[PDB]
Formats: structure tokens, C-alpha cells, sequence
């Protein structure tokens, strides 16, 4: 029965009297829908901050209010999958009917498990990027913080990393914070575009929604995660973006009269992001034995990554991926600085092939940034700089990807193979042409039943076997020979050109087969 | 670029011979297969 | 370079007032809630 | 034997004699009333609350009344409510210590956290808090510094010396390269050292403790080790207490054993950062950049424990962070006075691919003295820290006004100071896994030699880039004899062919 | 009907206080009270409701004229403007004085 | 000046104008934007029209809602600005759909 | 001594980075009045225990022990001893002074005094001023 009544509603915050044993983000119920979570309890009354609304409760002063005496768990229905829902567990947009028994709840403030828990990150996360794949490592478990500007591709890098998780067992949860409607409602129809709706929850918080939804909505998605990780599956979750999160807690903060600190935040943000996010890992056999893969996206101001908020959340997270507005204001999407950017986890979240692939390319990329960046007085260059500044403008060239393009992992290791032998280096005049055999290649990894022999080998018998040895040197090789020659004639004479195609023939038909199939559908005079 | 173009335009591998100093235009008639007389360092031109 | 000077002067200077005057209008809310009490009652 | 003169004393035993109830209650932050008691409550008391069977401790900070007090929460605060029941001893908090600690991995209250089953250590209840001496002139009986540990990090040797029974600290931004440094001098510290070892996590990751913990089993010094973990998931009032319990832990195997103790702390911010929360919580005035006002006292209460006497040494090393790379900070500010070595990483260096990440224009150390080292390391320190001085004046030039404004000395000046800022990076064996390049150890007359070589302009041939990440010039020789070899019979080869 | 009765009972530039006497219902936040003075109307939007007869407002428009004492009432409902097809080429501000 | 041309070059008579300019309280230039995006919802979904919402300056509806929070003696945020500043403008913003 | 003369009865800061040698120019001013008639008082407010017994001993070893007192508050002692050992020391060499001799005060350092004393203020409850 009620058993509190409205004094005050001051500051957004709700004023409630009546004798009561009150606890922290303790349920009050206003109605049968609106509730909201005390913040601060006397003997005889608290202090709430509202968690929903509704058109026609008109909750004023005098108004009734229940303690329910527990505490704020989101309940679990079999519908979440394919479904944006609120805070509370509400399925604004839904796909399916939803069964009235809640699987389970979930607290949402749920304590970190502790050290003994965990296990070391082993298995890899398929983003379908090249470059993250390959040089910045995300395995299972592993927290990367995806900081950037604005507008410079942080949501798509989050978006492909989920929907390269259209052929796996891994569970995508995206939380959105103050995010714009008619975007969360684009992202609903891309899931459903790609076949991952079935496997995939929104939680919503809208920019203009409450601010406690607003503050709580990352908890709720963490409890979500928690509990499908109980049934050890793999779950990997995008926050996007903690900027809006850490808005959203110093505007509760100060306007609860809460004194402010640096840059007006208040002082326990890091406290806030850092119990937050400490409940994502990878976990053993006895306690559940999933893993709750978390990718949280943040903003800086021109470029500034020593800012409060991003260097708060670098030192919570094992890495970073840093999108640079320069790299996207020339047309490089995506716009990934790998300068700047790093993954803690490195060869130890990644297969033997693929580590093998890559296994000192991130280093040779400092160093070809360091030595153009340097000026000196001899203009000649030693072999070893211009093997670095040649395979670094190479690698240079793999970054390139389209839109909501998954590549295979094995792909990716493929490339960086061709890169790290230094089969590629003799493009280093002609940028387009590598794009170009880089497609086909792609093209022909992809379709071709040998390009899918030729990865399905290189997974089962590695790298250093024969078969896969022999793949490459009649595959693979004699298309990029024939290729060299073509777009470079003077190469025919190259020294090293000559030591490495030694006793590789000049075939160069499966890129004309494919030239010949794309132009097959071309008209001698266009229409427009 | 000018000069290879230039180079590209009014020289002839048979009939023209090179010398080239510096890695660049050694590099660009090597490219082009003209007839390399010999090579020399930048720091000669520095001394007339 | 004086763009970022003033940028980061005006920051620091507004921050350093704000939380200046916050110890200030601590120290007076039982003032503030005794006069909120009184004009409530009031005639 | 050994015959303590100040040993740690046990708690004395006592029955609950304060009761009372929670009135008020917040995030954290709890007001207790009492009803009944047979004496009077004192400051930093533990009261102890149960729900669940679970058991939740809560400090007092505040004593308002005979019978009103605020405290806050030793963990997690899942349970309480108004009207919870509370009990007290009237004494502050304690835990389990005896040599059984070694190769167990507990909090700051002393929760096990190495096994689900909860294996009990065995010892005695010793109060962090409580900290007892005969008199303050006891407190001022301490050993001078009288030596150096070697790390085998060239840097380190040869310009930021650490001192043995001293302080050292590790400043620097977020993901500049502390916990790494921290790791490799565990590694090349402890299985040679003769005493113990305690590490004590505040407010870091949970993946770094544990993949730490692991590499202790894998490594064999596990036995050898204590670690205290109050991480950065843990609640401020156990954030505020890690550094407290290690450094009793410190002082009950240096005082109670006569063992010489490698203390490691990391983050020595976080400590101050949970006591800025407390004090926030608790509505005090704040300092300047919203800290609390007790901030240089909360430090030197922690720092001025970590002492030498005839028992033994308490070498400490602590990882300090700059919060936003502003080191004014107030946080940084306290801990500058402290720390006899200082050594601070630079986020542009890393960025540049320099490792570590040490600036060792912004560092100093007060070991580079003719108490400690001789004359030619003093020497060679400053003449190398002038020259990558002159170095980095004359790159601002270079970058303006270009290369050919430079005269003949600054031209040799500018080439040596790049060749040692690149002679000076290293690879460190924990970083094994994030290169593949295998460590190096490096002995300080190595060290001298090379950078005497590089200073003499006996290697301003070899290119820069041959420089980075070797071990002695011994390895950058080879390396470019070689080079020039194949280029060499590739030469001879290719004239052979014409 | 004008449901809520009430005075000022504390001024200031731009921010008015409101002690309401006599009401129907309870008042609601974002509500607009209204003060006749001098043949004209003046709209004060409610801010905090410290109270169930304090409440604080502030003017939306011009706010001379007020002072304390004056008597203001409400329908306990926000602001409202007149729309429709005739308001195209007119020129009016946010409260719809022309 | 925009007034007289909107009426001398024609297009006056398909514009609505609701003026809060700066010599206004700030509650007027505060409700300028929610107002004209009222006049603009009836327009779409009473007239079934389509409607080129234009507003300048937008700034000065984040500096009015500052104004008004410091009014109200809230504790600032950031340069001086209202806590409450993203949620303002993404109560502006969000109403401006399809 | 002589580009920048210090006379007797004249205060003179000295103010820099840390690290930089500012209390080895003080140790080398009490130390350099080995043959004088000249008394020390060296002041420690807020300062590491090692460091002052490392300053002991150093006087010691340079013979002016006998001439000199150091009046020591460490950074863990209460801020009312911080406050106040820069008065108490004065005081000391004020009755020195007022029997005819000749004495050299350091204070190191005043930033940790004015430190404590904002903390006391703080606590007290007192208005806090530009920097608190
Ligand atoms: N790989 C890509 N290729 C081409 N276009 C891309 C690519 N990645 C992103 N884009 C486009 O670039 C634009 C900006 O990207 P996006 O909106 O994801 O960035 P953001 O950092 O989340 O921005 P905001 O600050 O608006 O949240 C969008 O139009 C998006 O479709
Ligand atoms: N010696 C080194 N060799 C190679 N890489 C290094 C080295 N030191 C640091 N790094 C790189 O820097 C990253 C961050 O290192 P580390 O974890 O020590 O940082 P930190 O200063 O402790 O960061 P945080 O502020 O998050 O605690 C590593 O993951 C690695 O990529
Ligand atoms: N004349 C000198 N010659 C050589 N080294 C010196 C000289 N004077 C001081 N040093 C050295 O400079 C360092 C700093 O000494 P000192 O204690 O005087 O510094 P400080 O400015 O007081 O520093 P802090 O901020 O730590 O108190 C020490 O390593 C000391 O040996
Ligand atoms: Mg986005
Ligand atoms: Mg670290
Ligand atoms: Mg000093």
C-alpha cells in the first residue's frame, strides 16, 4: 500500500515523506509503470530521482508513492533479442511477442566478481577490419576504448565489429546515451538488414529522456550482459558513448548540490566509469565461463586526447583505438591512426597465422612516421630506412575498407603476410594499382572455392606447412608477378624483383577473368 | 616529375648517354633504362 | 598559440570561482530553509 | 636469533561495547546513532553490521554528539538500510598477518582472493591504523642511504640511480608505460633479493593483478610475495586503506622478522584520489581543484612509514598518476616531496616510439651524488643530460629555420644527442609479448662505455637508426658490419655479373 | 477555469515567488501563472515547487509592474499560443503578443 | 531588415515569424525555438505540409536557458553553463523529424 | 658572496624548481659559518625524517653542531606543530639576538607552512580566498 507522499520537486528531483527503512536505488512506485530510485533516505523521508514518465499520472505535490523495499533489478523476458527497450525493460520497437515470466533480474550496481574468477584473454574478436585485426588486437574479454573526434567514424567502427558477429555465437548488446532516435532507429534497421536482429538488444536512454535513465543505462546493459554471461556465452557490448554518461552524472551531481572539480565533473567519475566498466572480462569455467567484451566510445575536443574524460577512460581500458579528423577529412575511411592507437593485449589475443602475419608491423609503422617527421643533413638514405619508409607507405595502403565491409579474418592474415614478406613494396610509385590487385585478391579469397581452400588450409595446417606454401606460390604470387609487370614494365629488371619472382610464372588470368566479368556488363553509348 | 617527363620526352636509350648524380635522377634513368655513363655523389656538385 | 592561451586562461578562471563560491552558498542553507518555511506559512 | 626492539604488538581482546543504528543513510556514507554504550566512541572506529550473514565493516570519520556519528564503507554497501543494527569494539580496523602471508593474495581488510573455498591465513590481528612507538624520538633513530640497486635499464643506471631503503617514483599520463616499468623491476629485483616482498594494488586493473599473481606462480618467487589488491572496482573506503595495509605488512616483516622488504605500490594516486572522495562525500570545504584540505597530511602519514632502520630496508617503488598530463596537480605536488629518485614519462616520447617513455630533462634524482657513485658516472650523467639539453634547443631551430642555419659543432652536437637519445631505449623482458624482441640487461659500466663511445663521436658514422632498441654498442657494431657486408658481396656480385 | 489563486510574496529581477491560497488542485511544474496589473497580462512559468503553496516562477515577458502582493491565478497548464493558417505572414513573438 | 525584405521579394506570405531577439527576457528567447517548433508540427501534421523550420541564432537559445539556470541559483557547469545543457538541446532538436 | 651579497640582518628568499639546489645553498650558508660567531637555526616544516637526521649528520661532520638547533615538524605531524615551528624557532633566535649575537635562520620551506596553514583555516571554517 502507499505509504509515501510528495513534499517538494525541486531540481528534477522528487521529495517524498513517510516513515520507511529506505536503501540506495530503492525502488519507488509513483504508479503501475513510473517508478523511480532513491538517492538519499532520513528516518522519515528521501530524496528520488525519476526513471520514466507518463502523459497521465500528473505527478505533482501530494501525490502517492509506494517503497516497494527492494532494490532497482531490470528483469529478463525472452524478447530482449531483436528489441530496443529502455531502462526499465520496456520494448519500444519489438520483433517479437514477449511471454509474461521473467527469466531472471538482475541488480544493476552487481559487484565486480573478484581476481580468483578470471582467465587469461585467449580467443579473438573478429571485427572484420583489416588494420584492427591484424595490428590492434581485440580478444575476448578485452575492454578497447574506441576515442575519437567528432564525426570521424567512431559508430561505424563499433557497428562493423557487430555485425562481423553475423556468422558467430557471440551476443551484440549496443547501449545508447543520449543518442538521436532516428539513428538508433537506423541502427535497428541495419541489424535487421544483415541477419543479426536475432542475436542483438538496444538499450535506449534518449538525449532529452531522464537523467537518472541516462546515468543508469550502461548498469542496466551491464546486468543484461552479466546475465546472458551466466549461461557462459560470449557477449561483446558498445557503449556509445561515455561522454554522455559522464554528462549525465555531473548534471545529477550539481544539481543535487554536489560541489564540482576538475573541468566541473564531480570528483568520483572515475570511480563511476571504472566500477562500470570493471565488470566486463573473460571468465572461468566455474562462474559462468563466458565473456562480456566491452568497446566504450568517447569524444575529444580538436583533437586534445589529454583531456580529463578520454585519459580517465584510457587508464581503465586495455588499449584504445584513436580516429583521426585529419585521416578523414582526406577521404581515408576508416579514419584510424595507428600511431596513436595500441592494444595491451597484442599476439596473445590473436591466432599463431595471424599473429605470425603481423608480427612487427606496428613497430616498423612508428618508425616509418618517425623518420618522415625527421629532417637531417645527408640526403642519402640507407637500405634499412628505405625498406622501412617503402613498407610503411605499403601498409599504408591495407587501411582502406568500405562501409559496413566485414573482411575475414583470414583475409586479413593473408595481406599481412604479402606485406611483411615485401611483396608489396614495388608499388611504392603506383598507390591505385595496389588498390586494385588488393580488390581482386579480396574478391578472389572470397568467392573463388580455391581462395576458401586456400584460408580453410591456412587455418588447419598453418603457415610453415607445404600445401599452403604451394597455394601461395601458384595462387597467389603469379597475379601479383603479372600485375607488377603490367602496371611497372622497368620492374623486369630489378634486382630483388628478380630474387623474389624467381620461380614464379607470369600467369595474370584470374584478374582478366574478372575484368572481363565486371565489363561484361557494359553498353558501348550510355543512356544518362 | 618535370624533369623525368623532360627526360622521358627528349632522350633516347640507344642513340644518348647519362650521367647521373644523386639518388633520385639515377633512380629515374635507371627506371627508364637509359645509358648510365656513371655515377657520382651531391656533395661533388657543393665543390665547382 | 594565443588562441589556446585564452581558451584554457577562461576555463580555469570560471572553474576557480565556481567552486570558490561554493563553500559560500553551503554555509547558508539553513537561512535559506528557514525563509522557504516562513513564507510558506506566511499569512 | 633476532631479537626485536620494536616489534608490532597483537590487538587486545575486547567484547562489542557500543551499539546503535543507522539514521541517515547515502552512497557510501552512513550515519550511525548510538543507544547503547559502556564508553565513549573514538575516532576512525569500526562498526560492524551483519545482513545476510554477510559481514559489513564501517569507519567512523566524524564525531558530531555523544551519540551521533558518520562513517563509511570498508567495501561493498549491498544490504544496509535505515535501521540496520551496528556494533563496536571502540577499535579500528585489523587484520590476519604472520609469515603465512607470503603467496596469498588478500585485500586491504583481509578477504581472500586467491580461491573460491577461502583458505584462512593464519596469524595474529594487527591494526594498520594503530601504529605505536615508544616515543617521537624513536620515530627519528633511521639509517642513511648508503646504496644503489642496479635495474639493468640504461637510463635508470646511469641518470636516475634508484636508491636501497630510499623512495623511487614512476610519474606519468594515462598509458605512458608505468605498470611496465613497475613489472620489469619486479622482475629484476626480486628470486635475487635478500628479504621479502609485499605489492600492494590501489584502484588498478583487475587483469593486471591477476596476470601479475599468475606470472609470480609461473616465475617461482610467489612464495617470496604479499600481495594486497584494493582495485580500481573496490569501493573509496577499501581504495583509501590498500597503502595502509601494506605498509603494515612492510613494517611487521621488517620490525617482527629482520627481513629487508621490496615494497611495491601501485597507484599511489588512487590512494589520494579515494580519500578526496571520502572527504567529498562527508561535505567538506574543499581545497584548490576540488581536493580535500588533510591532502599533504593523508600523504605524509602513508609516506613517512616507509622507513630504514637496523632491522632492515623498505625499499619502495611507487607508480604515481598525472591525471589530464597536468603535473601541477596537488596530487603530484604532495608526492614530488617524497620520492628520492623521480622519474618521469613523457607521452610525446612514446608517441615518437621511444622505450620507456623516461624524460630525462624533467627527472631527477638526489643518488647522483660523491656519497653514492664515483666521479666518472657523474660525469658521464651530466654531460650527457647537457648535451641532450644543447640537443633539444637546437632541434627548435633545425625545425624553423632549417638544417644549413647550424654551424659545424651544432651539426656534431645535434648528431650525438640523437644518437643517445635512441642509444637509451630498450627492450624490456615483460615486453616480450607486445614485440617479440627479447630483453636486454644491461650493467652499468656496459652502459658507461657505450654512452662515453657515443659521446666521443667515435659512431657518428653508423646511421641513428641502427641505434634503438640494442642492448651495448657491441650489438649496433655488428649489426652495421654486417650491413655493410652484404651490401658489400652484393656489390661484388652484382659487378662480377654486370 | 482559473483553478489556483495566490500573491507574490518575494521579488527580484526576473524571479518571483508565489504563495498560493486558494486551489482546486495541486500545482503542477511548467504551469503559467497569471498577473492583470494595469489592464495588462503578465506570464510567470513555475520552476520549483518548494512547497504545496510556495512555488517559484519566472517572467515570460516584460516584468514591470509586478511587485508584491499582486494577485495571480492559473489554470494549473503551460503556455499557449493561437495557430493556424492565418499566423503565415504575421509577425508574432514566442508568447503571441503581435 | 529580414522582415521587410521577406515582404518586398514575396515570400512573406507562405513565412511565419516569431521573434525573440535580445532585447527580450531571456524566458522569451528560451521559448522562441520550442515555439516556432510548435507553428512547424501544426503545420506538418494539421495542413499536411512541408516545413523549412529556420532558426538563428541557435546559440543564443543555450545562452538564454544558461541565464535562466543562473537565475535560478544552480550551480553551473563547464564555461559557466547550465548542468542541464545537452538535455535542453536535444529537447529542442528532437521534434524536428520525419 | 659576490654578485648578489647577503648582509647580516637581511632576509633573502631563495625560490626555485624542485631539485634544483635550494637547500644545499642554505646548508652551504650555515655551513660556511664554521669560524664565525654566527648561530644556526635550521627550521623543517613538513620535511622527510631521513633528510633532517642526513642534515644532522652533515652538520656533525663539518663541526658546527655545536652551534647549532634544529626545530623539526615532519610532514606526518600535526598541522598545529607545521603552523607553529617557524614561530618557535624565530623565538629561539629572538632570545639569542636579545643577548648580543649573531644568527642565520632557515626556513624550509614556507610553501608547506602556508600549506598547513589553509588546511587549519579549512577545517576551522573559514572563507577561502584566490587558491583557497
Ligand atoms: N568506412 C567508411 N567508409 C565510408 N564512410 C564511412 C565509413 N565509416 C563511416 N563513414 C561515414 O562517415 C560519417 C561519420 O561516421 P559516424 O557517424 O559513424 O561517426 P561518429 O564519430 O560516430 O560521429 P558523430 O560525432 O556524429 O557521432 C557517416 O556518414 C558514416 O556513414
Ligand atoms: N617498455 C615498453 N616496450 C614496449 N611497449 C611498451 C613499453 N612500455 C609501455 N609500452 C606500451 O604502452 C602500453 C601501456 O603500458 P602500461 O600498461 O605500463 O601503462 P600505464 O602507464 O600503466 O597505464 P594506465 O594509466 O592505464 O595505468 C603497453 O600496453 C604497451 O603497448
Ligand atoms: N653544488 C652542487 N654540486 C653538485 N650537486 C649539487 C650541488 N648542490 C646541489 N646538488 C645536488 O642537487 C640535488 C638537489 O639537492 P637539494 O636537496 O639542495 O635540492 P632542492 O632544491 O632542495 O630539492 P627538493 O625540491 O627535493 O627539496 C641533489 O642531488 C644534490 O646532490
Ligand atoms: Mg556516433
Ligand atoms: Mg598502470
Ligand atoms: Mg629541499
Amino acid at each position: 500500500m502507499k505509504n509515501l507522499k510528495i513534499t517538494a520537486i525541486k531540481d528534477n528531483l522528487i521529495f517524498v515523506e513517510g516513515e520507511h527503512q529506505f536503501s540506495f536505488l530503492e525502488i519507488i512506485k509513483f504508479s503501475d509503470k513510473v517508478e523511480g530510485v532513491v538517492l538519499k533516505a532520513n528516518d522519515r523521508s528521501a530524496i528520488v530521482a525519476i526513471l520514466n514518465e507518463d502523459k497521465d499520472l500528473n505527478l505533482t505535490v501530494g501525490s502517492l508513492a509506494e517503497a516497494t523495499g527492494e532494490l532497482y533489478k531490470i528483469p529478463i523476458y525472452d524478447n530482449y533479442l531483436g528489441s530496443i527497450i529502455n531502462v526499465l525493460g520496456e520494448s519500444l520497437v519489438k520483433q517479437y511477442e514477449r511471454t509474461n515470466v521473467a527469466l531472471d533480474k538482475k541488480y544493476v550496481f552487481t559487484e565486480a566478481q573478484p581476481i580468483f574468477t578470471r582467465s587469461a584473454v585467449n580467443e579473438p574478436l573478429v571485427t572484420g577490419i583489416t588494420v584492427v585485426d591484424g595490428v590492434l588486437p581485440v580478444g575476448r574479454g578485452q575492454k578497447e576504448l574506441i576515442i575519437g573526434d567528432r564525426g570521424t567514424g567512431k559508430t561505424a567502427i563499433a557497428l562493423n565489429a557487430m555485425l562481423a558477429q553475423e556468422n558467430t555465437d557471440v551476443i551484440n548488446i549496443f547501449i545508447a546515451i543520449g543518442k538521436k532516435r532516428d539513428e538508433i532507429v537506423e541502427i535497428y534497421g541495419t541489424f535487421k538488414k544483415h541477419n543479426i536482429l536475432h542475436k542483438s538488444i538496444i538499450v535506449s536512454a534518449a538525449s532529452d529522456d531522464a537523467v537518472a535513465a541516462r546515468y543508469l543505462a550502461p548498469y542496466a546493459g551491464m546486468a543484461i550482459a552479466e546475465f546472458f554471461q551466466q549461461i557462459g556465452k560470449d557477449v561483446l557490448v558498445v557503449m556509445d558513448d561515455l561522454t554522455n554518461h559522464a554528462d549525465a552524472y555531473r548534471e545529477l551531481s550539481l544539481l543535487a548540490g554536489i560541489a564540482p572539480a576538475r573541468e566541473a565533473y564531480p570528483g568520483d567519475i572515475f570511480y563511476v566509469h571504472s566500477s562500470l566498466l570493471e565488470r566486463g572480462g573473460k571468465y572461468g569455467p566455474e562462474f559462468g565461463g563466458g565473456s562480456i567484451t566491452i568497446l566504450p566510445i568517447a569524444q575529444t575536443l580538436a583533437g586534445d586526447i589529454s583531456g580529463y574524460i578520454p585519459t580517465n577512460l584510457i587508464s581503465i581500458t586495455d588499449g584504445q583505438i584513436y580516429t583521426s579528423a585529419k585521416l578523414f577529412n582526406e577521404g581515408t575511411r576508416p579514419a584510424i591512426d595507428v600511431n596513436l592507437s595500441v592494444s595491451r593485449l597484442g599476439s596473445a589475443a590473436q591466432s599463431k597465422f595471424m599473429a605470425f602475419a603481423s608480427s612487427g608491423l606496428k613497430k616498423i609503422y612508428t618508425e616509418y612516421k618517425y623518420l618522415k617527421r625527421l629532417s637531417s643533413f645527408s640526403s642519402k638514405i640507407s637500405n634499412r630506412d628505405l625498406e622501412t619508409l617503402q613498407k610503411g607507405k605499403a601498409f599504408e595502403s591495407l587501411i582502406d575498407q568500405a562501409e559496413y565491409e566485414v573482411i575475414d579474418y583470414e583475409t586479413s592474415a593473408i595481406l599481412f603476410l604479402l606485406l611483411k614478406k615485401g611483396f608489396l613494396n614495388f608499388y611504392t610509385e603506383k598507390t591505385e594499382a595496389l588498390k586494385v590487385i588488393i580488390g581482386v585478391i579480396k574478391v578472389f579469397l572470397a568467392k573463388d572455392v580455391l581462395g576458401r581452400k586456400m584460408r580453410a588450409i591456412l587455418v588447419e595446417h598453418g603457415i610453415d606447412s607445404i600445401v599452403w606454401n604451394l597455394y601461395l606460390n601458384h595462387m597467389i604470387l603469379p597475379l601479383l608477378k603479372y600485375h607488377l609487370l603490367s602496371e611497372l614494365q622497368y620492374l623486369a629488371t630489378n634486382r630483388e624483383f628478380i630474387k623474389k619472382f624467381k620461380d614464379i610464372r607470369n600467369d595474370g588470368r584470374i584478374l582478366l577473368a574478372y575484368e572481363r566479368k565486371g565489363y561484361e556488363r557494359g553498353i558501348a553509348y550510355d543512356y544518362k | 616529375r618535370k624533369l623525368s617527363q623532360t627526360v622521358k620526352e627528349r632522350i633516347r636509350p640507344d642513340k644518348d648517354f647519362v650521367i647521373t648524380v644523386g639518388t633520385n635522377v639515377d633512380n629515374i634513368a635507371r627506371q627508364l633504362n637509359l645509358n648510365i655513363i656513371d655515377h657520382y655523389d651531391l656533395d661533388l656538385f657543393n665543390q665547382i | 598559440l594565443i588562441l589556446k592561451w585564452n581558451r584554457a586562461r577562461k576555463e580555469e578562471a570560471t572553474l576557480q570561482s565556481t567552486l570558490l563560491f561554493s563553500a559560500f552558498k553551503v554555509k547558508n542553507q539553513k537561512s535559506t530553509r528557514d525563509e522557504i518555511l516562513r513564507l510558506s506559512k506566511g499569512k | 636469533s633476532f631479537n626485536p626492539t620494536n616489534p608490532l604488538k597483537p590487538i587486545e581482546e575486547k567484547e562489542f561495547t557500543i551499539f546503535g543504528e543507522i539514521v541517515e543513510i547515502r552512497s557510501q556514507v552512513y550515519k550511525i546513532r548510538i543507544d547503547k554504550a559502556e564508553e565513549e566512541v573514538l575516532p576512525k572506529v569500526i562498526f560492524y553490521a551483519d545482513v545476510n550473514g554477510k559481514e559489513i565493516q564501517l569507519e567512523v570519520a566524524d564525531i558530531f554528539d555523544k551519540n551521533l556519528v558518520s562513517t563509511f564503507v570498508l567495501g561493498n554497501e549491498t544490504g544496509l538500510k535505515i535501521g540496520t543494527k551496528v556494533k563496536s569494539k571502540n577499535q579500528s580496523y585489523a587484520i590476519k598477518i604472520s609469515k603465512r602471508l607470503l603467496g596469498r593474495v588478500i585485500d586491504p581488510i583481509g578477504k581472500i582472493l586467491d580461491d573460491s573455498i577461502a583458505t584462512p591465513v593464519h596469524g595474529n590481528m594487527y591494526a594498520p591504523l594503530e601504529m605505536q612507538h615508544d616515543s617521537e624520538a624513536t620515530r627519528y633513530v633511521v639509517s642513511p642511504k648508503n646504496a644503489i640497486l642496479e635495474t639493468g635499464i640504461k637510463v635508470i643506471d646511469v641518470l636516475l640511480p634508484i636508491p636501497k631503503g630510499g623512495k623511487t617514483g614512476l610519474l606519468g599520463g594515462a598509458g605512458v608505460g608505468k605498470t611496465v616499468i613497475v613489472q620489469e623491476l619486479i622482475n629484476a629485483f626480486i628470486k635475487f633479493h635478500d628479504g621479502v616482498s609485499v605489492f600492494a594494488g590501489i584502484g588498478e586493473r583487475i587483469r593486471e593483478g591477476h596476470e601479475l599473481w599468475k606470472e609470480a606462480e609461473a616465475l617461482g618467487f610467489l612464495n617470496k610475495t604479499a600481495f594486497i589488491f584494493g582495485q580500481m572496482n573496490e569501493s573509496p573506503g577499501l581504495r583509501f586503506r590498500s597503502g595502509i595495509s601494506g605498509v603494515k605488512v612492510a613494517e611487521y616483516f621488517r620490525n617482527n622478522l629482520g627481513k629487508s622488504v621490496l615494497l611495491f605500490m601501485d597507484n599511489i594516486f588512487r590512494y589520494v584520489q579515494a580519500g578526496s572522495e571520502i572527504s567529498s562525500l562527508l561535505e567538506k570545504t574543499p581545497s584548490a581543484v576540488g581536493y580535500q584540505p588533510t591532502l599533504f597530511s593523508e600523504m605524509g602519514q602513508l609516506q613517512e612509514r616507509i622507513n630504514s632502520t637496523k632491522d632492515g630496508d623498505i625499499t619502495s617503488i611507487q607508480a604515481m598518476y598525472i591525471p589530464a598530463d597536468d603535473f601541477t596537480d596537488p596530487a603530484a605536488v604532495a608526492a614530488f616531496a617524497h620520492f628520492d629518485s623521480t622519474i618521469i614519462l613523457s607521452r610525446q616520447l612514446a608517441a615518437e616510439g621511444v622505450y620507456p617513455a623516461i624524460d630525462p630533462l624533467e627527472s631527477n634524482s638526489k643518488m647522483l651524488s660523491i656519497k653514492y657513485t664515483s666521479r666518472e658516472h657523474l660525469d658521464i650523467a651530466k654531460k650527457t643530460v647537457q648535451t641532450l639539453e644543447k640537443t633539444k634547443t637546437l632541434e627548435d631551430i633545425i625545425n624553423i629555420l632549417g638544417f644549413d642555419a647550424l654551424s659545424e659543432d651544432d651539426k656534431k652536437v645535434v648528431e650525438v644527442g640523437r644518437r643517445l637519445k635512441w642509444f637509451l631505449t630498450q627492450p624490456f623482458v615483460v615486453a616480450e609479448k607486445f614485440s617479440g624482441v627479447p630483453g636486454k640487461f644491461v650493467r652499468l659500466k656496459d652502459s658507461l662505455k657505450g654512452i662515453k663511445t657515443i659521446l666521443d663521436g667515435d659512431l657518428n658514422h653508423i646511421p641513428v637508426s641502427y641505434f634503438s632498441f640494442v642492448g651495448v654498442v657491441e650489438e649496433i657494431i655488428e649489426k652495421f658490419n654486417l650491413d655493410a657486408k652484404k651490401e658489400a658481396l652484393k656489390n661484388e656480385l652484382e659487378q662480377n655479373q654486370k
